[PDB]
């Protein structure tokens, strides 16, 4: 029963002996699988011979992990200054892409459509793009609007150049203002392609017939990155220690990190327009996540840029890599600050490492991540075995090699490009490892196969508050150090708890 | 400091239509109103909105598509089908496990519900389409899902731009692996919001369910055989009606869609009676049952004492004397909950002002549990919302009480902030901003990961949830002691 | 069986059948009592017939949460500029004062001891003065040598100051090195008393007869900080954002996080002995640990100095009255950036105060510690039930009751001065609460009771680096809001992990 | 780069003693030596100064007669109260930290990992303690009902007082029902852990044995026989007494880890001691010889050379059924230790260790080590005695640097100069030795792992060596730029 003094609330309630009566009363009539039916099911999915049956699959895809391009849109627009997001198109996309970076930030994401209808597939969205246009603009005060698609736009052709200049012509918006956009198929690549082809649009934009005045700066490009608000300040504070001089072409931490202080701001922070503009004369471009930016980074060096990519610098090694590229680019040497950092980080992993050593691991995320996550596994003397990326491609897989083979702890590991969380169900079940790391869909992981789930990758929609903190530096490094053998001792300390049974080994000191 | 709250209301009504290109502006302004005094069950006001059109481009509206009404809504709780995703990665990875529709099952084993299931397509499936792929598909379900008793192929906005034939995959594979499959034109292009999944789905209830020979030809009926009828379980809320309508003596045959079994879905058409909770999902299906069964449908309300007790009572009335004391049997029963809830909690609410933004139903549902804490509606709205939505509201609503359809985030922003009234209730999209203005908020969708709502287990959470969004420290914490 | 393959150390090993069979036979002739005697008791034990013999002792202490005088004396003196603790007394007291230290911090903790034996209670423990000092100025090179006493160099009554004065006569140390001392006797109060003699003693010596050339600056005593690596560096952070001038007294968050580069540091960074010498000029001196300071504040009153004193700050408010405080001494505003802080800080609070309203806790420590934690948890909407300080007085007691006064929440709340962890396990049995904060010795409390331990408080031996994160200041509040935060999403997911029977709840989304 | 080891050393120990003022360099100089070539069987011959005082303000490693007596040979009967008597810093410190591993349920009918204390104040360092520890005891007797025993563990201020704990003790006893044990361990008396060690086992005769037999009725075998000396530090003695078993023998008791007053209380009705740390229990063993004719006998189970040898000895003084069950043993565990020989050997073999413990395992881990390929190059003792250091040299060899009571200075220096592959010692030395960058495994709380007695410990005892040593984090302590 309910109790005002005590209240219970669906998890509780449902246990009460008056909810099971009538929930067993309901299963009679369900006509669902007896129960040794259902016991017999499960175990079948965890057997080898489903495993290989799941493994055939060539055409359903099951729990995958990855999003469609225009998510990847809408967050590399939104790190650029009073810039709004215009996914031209069928506005059911945007309500979910709001809602799904919202529920990761605990933010509000502001986007819009142009609300195409069916009629569009007879018509075209012509006025969808010029009315849009000049309500966002009227009603927003947007300083850039950046133009996207959603699947419906692609498959029906619109031309959006001739729309935007059709919008000018009949002043939706100032002939001067700035109106960036890009090709953003659902039904191409993932979030990550979008992310890529957004930028470029908005690179282009900027750059298109211009020559450089060259100059010695580095652009920086981040990525999609759940962790973006404590990563960008993270690497702000490097780039400053060092005393590099850098732009970084979109940054969304101040954007999807606001404060509650009376104001909602629709908008803050973000690259600034004339930033943009300049940074064609920068010498050069670097990606910190190498998937983000294929064509972006193309572009930078058709204007004679040099370009690097890394893979979602994680942990000492992948950090020292970045500082030495930034130390060459900028001639700046390595401050004793960020060495004192490293060597604070290498006494924290030499004083837990009796934790990491041989632990086995599964890691899934985006492409950049799990290799980074990867490498960091690797450095505490731990087996990346199952390493898995729903939108990684053939050439990542090789990278991904490449890496296991640099180490004796890659030996067991195998990189799974194209593959999804039901396909990672079925290397957990036949495969065993320690911990998986991964996004929030991970739980459902863990609830299969008691597999306990680190959350490391976007979205996490379960956790609050994680993405404000830092995973690249060496600062993040020793952040992630401790969120790794929290779960490893709080593991410890669960199955050592019980009372004259297992509690031999319940150590006060670990 | 001092406002005619009516006045108030239409002068934001001014101030938001200023802000608009004039093309904008004609549109938007007759979806904007104030309630009216009425006319002198009861209309307690009257106003004229218009409704169920097409957004503006361009305004940030808060509407989803009529595959998120589809899929997300009406067949996706079905817990025992394979809902297919159909069409690329993203609409059923936005939509995966987001909506709070419980159920007990084995997930991944003889329950669906929390997981996505796509055709993933590439650009060589938009180029030469998707049959052939989704015909492998189901074969692939087949196989590895053996105790899925149905399919449904959710389609996204491709589908019927490219001209696949789905209905032609599912009556040949039905035939090949003898399950149910579903194909449902829920394409986001079609209709104007949720609002045309909702109907397009009921349409598919009706055409490939409710379609051949009865697989329950054995069910025994009884007098008090009821079908519960859009209630989607959030956090339990079906559960906690249930209850209810058992005590009573009823017996539920059926509740679509939470929790909800293909077997007690096709068994529906041998109750007695269809009562309907969310009139405007689930509507077409009962006049269609009404039409072509004889089984008559009725609205009810279980939201806050007052209307579970006049829902109770007005459905036993429908039934018999036996029936009717069930009713009063309950109602009693419940009275000392209710009793304490209220005691506990009024104190602590009376007098604060609410604005609400929901979908097609809770704008008006909800209001009559906060008027049972003494908490009074100012402003109210729906998103896909029809004209007999915007009427029946009238029963729930007092002259004065802003009006907004389909509203864009420029103009809820502004009236939030002109009202600054002590609670929002409404979506993901409305809670952080509603949050850093110093205004609490509560999730009118999905509970704020709370529940069950429904019922009178459910008032005792719903007035708990609404004083602790309230009544808490950090709202006195927002300005720094130095400014 | 022992595998090599997959290696069972302790934990495993000893559930094996071979030890589980072994064990049950060595069982039968243990003479233990038999289980249904043992199931008997353990209920017993947690019933309110027993808390209440439990609450009546009055002289059996049962796990205790507090250490003795000369650990804190060994702590603050360990945060000045090459200082090495001197305890005069027994060695067995020095061998566990540096363990105590190593396991809490993962790092090295030097300090020597005279070494007297039983010779002392009848000659008196000179010669061990004049030789040790001799011997560790010559081996350690330290720049101060801070003597304390143990128990036994207490009761036999050793007059320090003579003692040191002829080790300088006798040429142990230079006439002008500097070797304060304090009396630090176990069986007063505990080691915050320790910290603070300490401390007073070390002042003491560097201020005695002078008079001040008053300057606007003023000093900060942090007192016994088990997270005193993060906290100073995130008080060292705002401080700089202020423009305060500033001075902190006794400072060990370089020499308790060193690193590991191949290089041993015996000592690092800490207060200068020149800043010490000069601190006596300061207008004020501010103490964040009440309890750690007071027979200090009391010596820099004696300078005319004014004095202020918090309790462990944590939190929005408790912040919010430092830096006014701070900003009222130095006369600079806040800066923006410290409000932006803090506005992010609300803004998670505001995100996340539906999982913190009406949660219970139990929460034990220092008394700073305790009441500071207490005063963020009603912040939260959250319930201080049940808080106990080992070495909290009654005029403790008092502070802790207007602290629940002041709020809604803290109705119905106690604060037990004086009890310890087993008085803690009847409460917790008695009158259960959601949640426990408090240190490592928690977790048997974890498991005698159900009631999940979050550390926040000295020692923390079983989880790693926590010591390295800041609780101090609005990041540090942020921190430790996700810390509570974690704790309790671990728990309902956890709760609702069992498929088709409390996985209904299992939500993707909290 | 190229040195004479022993030479080497020497210079070592003079670099050092150059440090010191010159009176305690002439006390510290005899406690410093290169093992000798010798003249069962010594490989090496050593004199060493051993078991006098430290000196003063040297930062000395060692602890007291109450972590000798409380920490290490009382505190872990499982069914007694021990009461660390006296003010609060003992018994905090000690709680819990060393892992002399039991079963039971803690707080109810065990309670090894807990502080009970008297917690003294000021007035009762005025007053005297004795009417406290009376009331202490009642409140025990109500609070711990199953409790079979208390002990009393004096702290320093108990004896410089002049408090009577054995009054109490008796008056209590005859009230309560339950024995009460005075110890006299307080942390003044002697130099070191060792005292404590010998004023507990003479406590145990004086308290426990000096009684009526409380075990009349038990069963006696030929087989009979009790282990003395293992505290079960991580499961260590449960690894040893499967093996015993196995052979064929009944373990009536094993002192004291997971031990319960029963069975200490019974030992006199066993066969055979079998003594693993001699240190710490020689005194009772020696007793029990003197007045129950009850041989002891010392054997090692460290590593396979010395566990077969060791069940081989202990075989041979029975009968030809128990030498049978040695073979057994030895044979049933001999694809174990291939195996981890095979894995662990080739990434060891060659690898120098140093070793600075307590008072048995700087000579007892040493054929271990020696198992895997490995060599000692510095041993030493906190606080062994003479006959400690003669027995080491039947474990070390020739050239090996050894160390009595190393101050940290010594030790530092020492490390920095060899630069072994692995130092194994305790928690005090662990951090500066990884921030040097040389691997370091605790020999004391074997850093949370073990068992790393008998078989089954001998794989835990490779794979922790292994772990430690062939890890990626030492590759990465200098920075690519530098
Ligand atoms: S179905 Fe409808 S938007 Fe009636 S699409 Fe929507 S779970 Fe709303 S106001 Mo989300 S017509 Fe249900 C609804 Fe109401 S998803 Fe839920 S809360 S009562
Ligand atoms: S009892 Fe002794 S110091 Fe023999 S006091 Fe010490 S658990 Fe050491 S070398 Mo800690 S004579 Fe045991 C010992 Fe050895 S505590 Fe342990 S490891 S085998
Ligand atoms: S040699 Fe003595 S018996 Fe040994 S450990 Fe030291 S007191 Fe104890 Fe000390 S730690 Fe504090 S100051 Fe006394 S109470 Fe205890
Ligand atoms: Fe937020
Ligand atoms: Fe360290």
């Amino acid at each position: 029963p309910q109790n005002v003094d005590k209240i219970l609330d669906h998890a509780p309630l449902f246990r009460e002996p008056e909810y099971q009566e009538m929930l067993a009363g309901k299963a009679k009539l369900e006509n669902m699988p007896p129960a040794d039916k259902v016991v017999e099911i499960a175990d079948w999915t965890k057997s080898w011979e489903y495993r290989e049956k799941n493994f055939a699959r060539e055409s359903l895809s099951v729990n995958p992990a990855k999003a469609c391009q225009p998510l990847g849109a809408v967050f590399v627009a939104s790190g650029f200054e009073r810039t709004m997001s215009f996914v031209h198109g069928s506005q059911g996309c945007v309500a979910y892409y709001r809602s799904h970076l919202s529920r990761h930030f605990k933010e509000p994401s502001s986007a819009v459509s142009s609300s195409m209808t069916e009629d569009a597939a007879v018509f075209g969205g012509l006025n969808n793009m010029v009315d849009g246009l000049a309500n966002t603009y009227k009603l927003y005060d947007p300083k850039m609007i950046a133009v996207s698609t959603t699947c419906m736009a692609e498959v029906i052709g619109d031309d959006l150049h001739a729309f935007i200049q059709t919008a000018k012509g009949k002043g939706s918006v100032p002939e001067e203002f700035d109106v960036p956009f890009a090709h953003t198929p659902a039904f191409v690549g993932s979030h990550v392609t979008g992310y890529d082809n957004m930028l470029k649009g908005i690179l282009e934009h900027f750059w298109k017939g211009r020559t450089p005045v060259p100059n010695r700066s580095v652009n920086i490009i981040p990525g999609f990155d759940g962790f973006a608000v404590g990563n960008n300040r993270e690497l702000k504070r490097i780039l400053g220690m060092m005393g590099v001089q850098y732009t970084i072409l979109s940054d969304v931490s101040d954007q999807f990190d606001t404060p509650s202080d009376g104001e909602y701001r629709m908008y803050d922070g973000g690259t600034k327009i004339e930033a943009a503009r300049d940074a064609v004369n920068a010498d050069y471009t670097i990606s910190l996540q190498e998937y983000c930016t294929p064509k972006t980074l193309e572009y930078c060096q058709s204007f004679g840029q040099k370009t690097a990519s890394f893979h979602y610098p994680l942990g000492i090694g992948a950090t020292d890599d970045l500082l030495q590229k930034l130390s060459e680019i900028s001639g700046k040497p390595v401050p004793q600050e960020l060495e004192m950092e490293r060597g604070r980080l290498v006494d924290a992993l030499a004083d837990s490492q009796a934790y990491l050593h041989g632990k086995t691991y599964a890691i899934y995320g985006d492409p950049d991540f799990v290799y980074g996550m990867a490498r960091f596994i690797l450095e505490t003397g731990g087996e990346p075995k199952h390493c898995l990326a729903t939108n990684g491609s053939k050439a990542w897989e090789a990278q991904m090699q490449e890496l296991f083979d640099s180490s004796p702890f890659g030996v067991g590991c195998k990189a799974w490009g194209g593959k999804d969380l039901w396909h990672m169900r079925s290397l957990l079940a036949t495969e065993k490892v320690d911990l998986l790391i991964g996004n929030s869909y991970g739980k459902y992981l863990e609830r299969d196969t008691d597999t306990p789930l680190i959350r490391l990758m976007f979205p996490i929609f379960d956790r609050h508050h994680h993405h404000r903190f830092p995973v690249w530096g060496y600062q993040g490094a020793l952040r992630v150090l401790v969120t790794l053998l929290d779960k490893i001792f709080d593991k410890l300390d669960d199955d050592t708890i019980q009372a004259g049974v297992t509690d031999y080994s319940f150590d006060l000191t670990r | 400091d001092k406002t005619n709250d009516s006045a108030f209301h239409a002068r934001l009504i001014a101030e938001v239509l200023e802000a608009y290109p004039d093309k904008a502006r004609k549109r938007r302004q007759k979806h904007l109103n104030v309630a009216g005094q009425a006319e002198a069950g009861v209309m307690l006001s009257e106003c004229d909105v218009k409704s169920n059109v097409k957004s503006v481009p361009g305004v940030m509206t808060i509407r989803g598509c009529a595959y998120a009404g589809s899929k997300g809504v009406v067949w996706g709780p079905v817990k025992d089908m394979v809902h297919i995703s159909h069409g690329p990665v993203g609409c059923g990875q936005y939509s995966w496990s987001q909506r709070r529709n419980y159920y007990i099952g084995n997930t991944g084993v003889d329950s669906f519900v929390t997981m996505q299931f796509t055709s993933d397509f590439q650009e060589k499936d938009i180029v030469f389409g998707g049959d052939k792929k989704l015909e492998k598909i189901i074969d692939e379900i087949d196989e590895l899902f053996p105790l899925a008793k149905g399919i449904s192929v959710q389609s996204e906005c491709p589908i019927g731009l490219i001209g696949d034939d789905i209905e032609a995959v599912s009556r040949k594979k039905k035939k090949e692996i003898g399950k149910t499959i579903v194909p449902v034109r829920c394409e986001g292009f079609r209709g104007v919001s949720q609002s045309l999944g909702h109907h397009i789905a009921n349409d598919a209830i009706r055409d490939w369910v409710f379609d051949g020979e009865d697989k329950h030809a054995a069910f025994e009926t009884t007098p008090y055989d009821v079908n519960v009828i859009g209630d989607y379980n959030i956090g339990g809320d079906a559960w906690s009606s249930r209850i209810l309508l058992e005590e009573m003596g009823l017996r539920v045959v059926g509740n679509w869609s939470g929790d909800a079994t293909l077997a007690e879905i096709e068994r529906a058409p041998k109750a007695k009676l269809n009562l309907i909770h969310c009139y405007r999902s689930m509507n077409y299906i009962c006049r269609h049952m009404e039409e072509k069964y004889n089984i008559p449908w009725t609205e009810y309300n279980f939201f806050g004492p007052s209307q579970i007790a006049a829902s109770l009572r007005k459905i036993a009335a429908l039934f018999d004397e036996k029936i009717q004391e069930g009713a009063e049997r309950v109602i009693a029963k419940y009275q000392p909950l209710v009793d304490a809830v209220i005691e506990k909690f009024r104190p602590r609410l009376a007098g604060k002002k609410v604005m609400l933004y929901v979908g097609g139903l809770r704008p008006r549902h909800v209001v009559n549990a906060y008027n049972d804490l003494g908490m009074e509606i100012v402003g109210t709205g729906y998103e896909f919302g029809h004209n007999d939505d915007y009427q029946r509201t009238g029963h729930y609503v007092r002259e004065g009480t802003l009006i907004y359809d389909d509203v864009t985030g420029y103009e809820l922003e502004k009236f939030i902030e002109g009202i600054r009234p002590d609670l929002v209730g409404s979506g993901i999209k409305e809670k952080y901003p509603v949050q850093k203005m110093g205004i609490p908020f509560r999730q009118m969708h999905s509970w704020d990961y709370s529940g069950p709502y429904h019922g009178y287990d459910g008032f005792a959470i719903f007035a708990r949830d609404m004083d602790l969004a309230i009544n808490n420290p950090v709202w006195s914490m927002f300005k720094a002691p130095w400014k």
